[PDB]
RNA sequence: AAGUGCUGAUAGAUUUAUAUGAUUACAGUGCGUUAAUUUUUCGGAAUUAUAUAAUGGCAUAAUUAUCAUUGAUUUUUGUGUUUAUUAUAUGCACUUGUAUGAUUAACAAUGCGAAAGAUUCAGGAUACCUUCGGGACCCGUCUUGAAACACGGACCAAGGAGU
RNA sequence: AGAUCAAGGUUAUGAUAUAAAUGUCCCAGUGGGCCACUUUUGGUAAGCAGAACUGGCGCUGUGGGAUGAACCAAACGUAAU
RNA sequence: ACCUAUACAUUACCGCUAAAGUAGAUGAUUUAUAUUACUUGUGAUAUAAAUUUUGAAACUUUAGUGAGUAGGAAGGUACAAU
């Protein structure tokens, strides 16, 4: 529908797999977020032979395909109607995402002039459900 | 001596032929004065119509590692690695069937029953004709005496 | 004039021109004719080449890189020479023996059912679908008609709807394949041609009552080492 | 002003190609010597051979200067002095490669190191290919490869007097009085690993076979190794 | 920055930036070999030749044995000493100026 | 050292050419042809001694 | 791999100065024009000298 | 030792070079002397002198220097000589055109972003479950050493130790 | 011995410099170690103690002798070959 | 003849260390054309067209390079109130 944005090529991640925290298995006081296991016995810390990918540098992603998301975008907060006047000329480049404390009557008035103002939303349809 | 021998297998180029280099017959015929030529036999056994049979071995296996982004495969009608060269480049091809259909028949005719992930085989890898192979995705896991094919696409002579 | 020396294709180094033009220059008297044209000028009297804007303007578009648009390359192809009965394995049409006729300078390669006897029409196919057999049927001094061609068999056209643009569209529409009625003719031009020779020869694997079976063959016989 | 510019420029424009012309003869009149200067040179040696076979006499083969030193054996387990001498001829990661200027006082160097290090004393078309293929160059203390014959130009041309890359042949494979500025001034190659293998890797060359003085077989190693 | 105090005396607008930093192989590229080393076109367009001879020199024995072409393939390609001897019959006429 | 190098620089001052002042150990030598000359070869010390 | 990535690889001495001001980078956002158009020594050493802390950057009396 | 001459392959192809700076220069093409030799005869084909430092072949002069020295290696050269050799003696526009800015790209197939609706191709352990191949001791910590047949830990939410 | 003129080659062994050169905080730690080869005391001796000269283990994964902190290959950014 | 390593090599990529480049845009820059000075032919003028923005704490570009507890500094994020 929207014309995709501005140079859109293969974004092409290294590992994409979430990173899952030495010991998060048989304790469910523990998260599932990871910390670097800093005590003088571990199994991964010593970066081992099977566990948990261990992150650093360099794992990340091209300097250039950082924080694409999947359409090309990089993604953006918004808010009203002026913040998408930010969003005048850049439209071809970034999107939007509706600030979740906006209410259906202010989000009547971003899905029907930033629709013609030729910017992407991650979310319309956020209540609309076309009810109150 | 052996200067005939820089010039009598170029018959090979005069009986096929291109240019004729060579006027000496070398023909493996029945003559009695026709005594050469010199074939590498024996074997006779085909395997190679089209998706000539090759069952599969697991992975380019390290006895403590995997890399599993390759496979290696079992190719039955060769025997020594003079033959298995011949599956130089060739693709690789394997079919496991499941359960539904959730595409339409339209690039040529599919009722789609038939799952397939696709490769292709690389290099001469066993010194009796094992010989590895890369797919497109990954071989997957439980085909370790399933009966993947490999199809004659590309071939020369 | 003349002495054009190129003799680079087979060496590949060899250049060997820049050894003749010292004395085959005359080394005086320059004249040549030197278009000099102005003609890309803004006489603009009602005539407005600016160009005229349609736009001139700044519409922000991006658009896929200046790729190199490459050369249709010298095609290397095993030594083959039509006609050569082959082992068709493609085109939902394998199993076909089936005899080449011409190559072609799209890298492409000609071959016939023919449709009188394989039930198969003037098919092109790859060199590396296909299969090369051991010897020859000889199609020496064929009639070569070389009129039909690539461009003439490509798909025509991409119109979307009856060469009108923008109209209403159905489902299952037809466009590719009738087959055409000249075709069918020129089927007949060359089957009639190719019945004569075909069977002439002395009778063999492939050749009068023997190509016409799907490819499929016993055991100590080779794909592997066979002077094939 | 820019019109003033035109001139600086177009002349200059001229100045660099024409030169350029110039330095196409001069690549080229070092070259068509510098072939020959072997092959006199190759078939020096079988004139004083076989005319001592005439004459009798028992001719010997020059003992050589130009040896080549590919290391061979880690990082890590080195012993105590060998630590120093290895860098200081800029051997460091394994299968890298410089070149010496041979005399004694190099051999109580080379002999320090000698279990670690395989020196060697290359043909013609080694020292050719090695500089052509696994070799790269260092301006400005970076490693910025070939690509042209510019990259020893830009920086050897006055006070130094080379400018092509079969000059830089000239003075290392005939060995001269400007060879010490001239392999600081290439960085250590990558060789990349020797297909077929190395043989075991063991011993010094003469009960085993592998590393040390085996000067003379060093051709058959850079074949495969580069 | 106006300024017509600062700018007579700057020296660089190196608007080039000279990048250009790709090797090439001197061997699968022919192409490079003259380029940083004249001469080697000297080696092959020698050796070339004395290859090319000798691909007509061994032609001539199966010219030899069956004698059959010889008609336009090779035929031209060895009557062409006929007219390289009037490359010579300068060196007859021409060449004695001196 | 020293009152050599100011002396053979003293003797360099009439030709020029050249300098060579430096040190330099002993190098590879040359290639000589070696006449017999003095008696052909074999000349042949072959051991055989343990049994003692 | 190697074994030098040794010490120091590392150049230590300052870049910019740990202070956010608006006047002095306003010098510092000029007199980088100044000395990366000309090579001159003096302009560098004014450069680097405008560099370091309170103290050591000295004071100066007028005798 | 020389491209000797390919024939077959593998996976991989940076680059928003103004989203703050050659798209240029090498080469290749078609236009404006020539003479015949030769071949095909449809093109082609083949010819020198035009100028060199010539660079070797040879000859001699000449010297530096040398294991040796009948000498031979040479050095500086100097000249003659034929014989080989190469680059310089290609402007003028044009060309999808060679090579050059981490030198990958023409073709072909497969498909309509179809009012809403919605099929197609790849990917996707998001965090399961299902199916196999290798890996694999279960967490703090004192110590040379913990998988410890060494101590502390039943599980969880809130509170807690560098002020 | 010092200051100051006069003459002076190309600076005087090889091979490099991943850059050299120094003043503070006395800057957090740590002041219990272990092992193999040779060299070696104490003891009949030991997987004990006691050391000099290196390399390693603690700090370290790793491919290999199934296994095993040191053995022998190699010293660990993410990826294909 | 083969066999396998996170080692060696080459292409991408990440961060880090080192080196290097970029600011008169009331300009610069080509593309054409009118003209001209005409110096054969190189330049200035005029017209027409289009490209030309960044926390210079930016941006381009280049090479090399990456283990780690005891421990020190480096930018990064949570939970606060002013």
């Amino acid at each position: 529908m929207t014309i995709r944005p501005a140079y859109r090529p293969k974004i092409v991640k290294k590992r994409t797999k979430h990173f899952i925290r030495h010991q998060s298995d048989r304790y469910a006081k523990l998260s599932h977020k990871w910390r670097k296991p800093k005590g003088i016995d571990n199994r991964v810390r010593r970066r081992f032979k099977g566990q948990y990918l261990m992150p650093n540098i360099g794992y990340g992603s091209n300097k250039r395909t950082r924080h694409m998301l999947p359409t090309g975008f990089k993604k953006f907060l918004v808010h009203n109607v002026r913040e998408l006047e930010v969003l005048l000329m850049q439209n071809r480049v970034y999107c939007g995402e509706i600030a979740h404390g906006v209410s259906s009557k202010k989000r009547k008035e971003i899905v029907e002039r930033a629709k013609q103002l030729s910017v992407r939303l991650t979310n319309p349809n956020g209540r609309l459900r076309s009810q109150e | 001596m052996a200067d005939t021998q820089a010039k009598s297998t170029t018959a090979p180029k005069a009986a096929k032929a291109q240019k004729a280099p060579k006027a000496v017959k070398a023909p493996k015929a029945e003559k009695p004065a026709a005594s050469e030529a010199k074939v590498s036999a024996k074997k006779y056994k085909r395997h190679g119509r089209l998706f000539a049979k090759a069952v599969f071995t697991g992975y380019k296996r390290g006895l403590r590692n995997q890399h599993e982004n390759q496979a290696i495969l079992k190719i039955e009608g060769a025997r020594r690695k003079e033959h298995g060269s011949f599956y130089v480049g060739k693709r690789c091809v394997y079919v496991y069937k499941a359960e539904t259909k959730k595409c339409v028949p339209q690039h040529p005719e599919r009722k789609t029953r038939v799952r397939a992930v696709w490769g292709k085989v690389t290099r001469i890898h066993g010194n009796t004709g094992a010989v590895r192979a890369r797919f497109n995705r990954n071989l997957p896991g439980h085909a370790m005496g399933h009966r993947i094919r490999i199809m004659l696409y590309p071939s020369r002579i | 004039k003349g002495k054009k020396h190129p003799v680079n294709s087979y060496l590949k180094g060899g250049i060997l021109r820049y050894s003749k033009a010292q004395m085959y220059k005359r080394r005086a008297l320059y004249r040549l004719k030197d278009k000099k044209s102005p003609v890309v000028e803004k006489a603009k009297v009602p005539i407005k080449k600016s160009k005229a804007s349609y736009p001139t303007k700044t519409f922000v578009k991006k658009r896929p890189s200046k790729a190199n648009f490459s050369e249709h390359k010298r095609n290397t192809r095993r030594n083959l020479t039509p006609g050569t009965v082959l082992i068709l394995l493609a085109g939902r049409h394998q199993g076909k023996r089936v005899v080449l006729l011409k190559v072609l300078a799209s890298g492409l390669l000609l071959v016939t059912g023919p449709f009188a006897l394989n039930s198969c029409p003037l098919r092109r196919v790859s060199q590396r679908y296909v299969i090369g057999t051991s010897s020859k049927v000889d199609l020496g001094a064929f009639k070569v008609p070389e009129h039909l061609n690539d461009a003439y068999f490509r798909r025509l056209k991409a119109k979307k709807d009856k060469k009108t643009g923008e109209a209403d569209i159905f489902a299952a529409k037809k466009e590719r394949f009738v087959p055409n009625e000249q075709r069918k003719k020129d089927q007949k031009e060359v089957d009639a041609a190719l019945l004569k020779v075909i069977k002439a020869h002395p009778e063999g694997k492939f050749f009068a009552k023997y190509l016409q079976n799907m490819f499929a063959l016993h055991s100590s016989q080779y794909p592997h080492r066979m002077r094939f | 002003k820019q019109i003033s510019k035109r001139v600086a420029e177009s002349k200059r424009r001229l100045k660099k190609a024409a030169v350029i012309a110039l330095r196409k003869k001069e690549n080229l009149v070092r070259a068509e010597k510098y072939q020959n200067e072997y092959i006199k040179a190759e078939q020096r040696e079988i004139k004083l051979r076989r005319l001592a076979k005439k004459r009798n006499q028992f001719y010997v083969p020059a003992e050589a200067k130009l040896a080549f030193v590919v290391r061979i054996r880690g990082i890590n387990k080195v012993a105590p002095k060998v630590r120093k001498v290895l860098q200081l001829f800029r051997l460091r990661q394994i299968n890298n490669g410089v070149f010496i200027k041979l005399n004694k006082a190099t051999i109580n160097m080379l002999r320090i190191a000698e279990p670690y290090i395989t020196w060697g004393y290359p043909n013609l078309k080694s020292v050719r290919e090695l500089i052509y293929k696994r070799g790269f160059v260092k301006h400005n203390r970076q490693r910025v490869p070939i690509t042209d014959n510019f990259v020893i130009e830009r920086k050897l041309r006055q006070a130094h007097q080379i400018q092509c890359v079969e000059d830089l042949v000239h003075e290392i494979f005939t060995v001269g009085p400007n060879f010490k500025y001239a392999s600081n001034f290439l960085w250590p190659f990558k060789l990349n690993t020797p297909t077929g293998g190395w043989r075991k890797k063991a011993n010094h060359y003469v009960n085993g076979g592998d590393f040390g003085n085996r000067e003379d077989q060093i051709n058959r190693l850079l074949r495969k190794m580069v | 920055l106006k300024s017509e105090e600062i700018r007579k005396v700057l020296r660089d607008p190196r608007k080039r930036v000279f990048r250009s930093v790709r090797r090439l192989n001197p061997l699968t590229n022919v192409r490079q070999l003259i380029k940083l080393n004249p001469y080697a076109e000297v080696l092959k367009r020698r050796a070339a030749l004395a290859a090319e001879k000798r691909t007509v020199a061994k032609v001539l024995a199966k010219a030899k044995k069956q004698n059959v072409e010889l008609a336009k393939s090779h035929f031209a390609n060895v009557a062409t000493k006929a007219a390289a001897n009037r490359a010579k019959l300068l060196a007859a006429r021409k060449k004695k100026v001196a | 050292r020293v009152k050599e190098n100011e002396r053979l620089l003293k003797e360099a001052k009439e030709k020029g050419q050249w300098v060579s002042l430096k040190r330099q150990p002993e190098q590879p030598k040359k290639a000589h042809f070696v006449k017999k000359l003095e008696e052909p070869i074999a000349l042949a010390p072959i051991p055989y001694e343990f049994i003692a | 791999g190697i074994d030098i990535n040794h010490k120091y690889d590392r150049k230590v001495r300052r870049t910019e100065p740990k202070s956010q001001d608006v006047y002095l980078r306003l010098l510092v956002k000029l007199y980088r024009f100044l000395q990366r158009r000309t090579n001159k020594k003096f302009n560098r050493i004014i450069l680097k000298r405008l560099f370091m802390s309170k103290i050591n950057r000295p004071p100066l009396s007028l005798q």
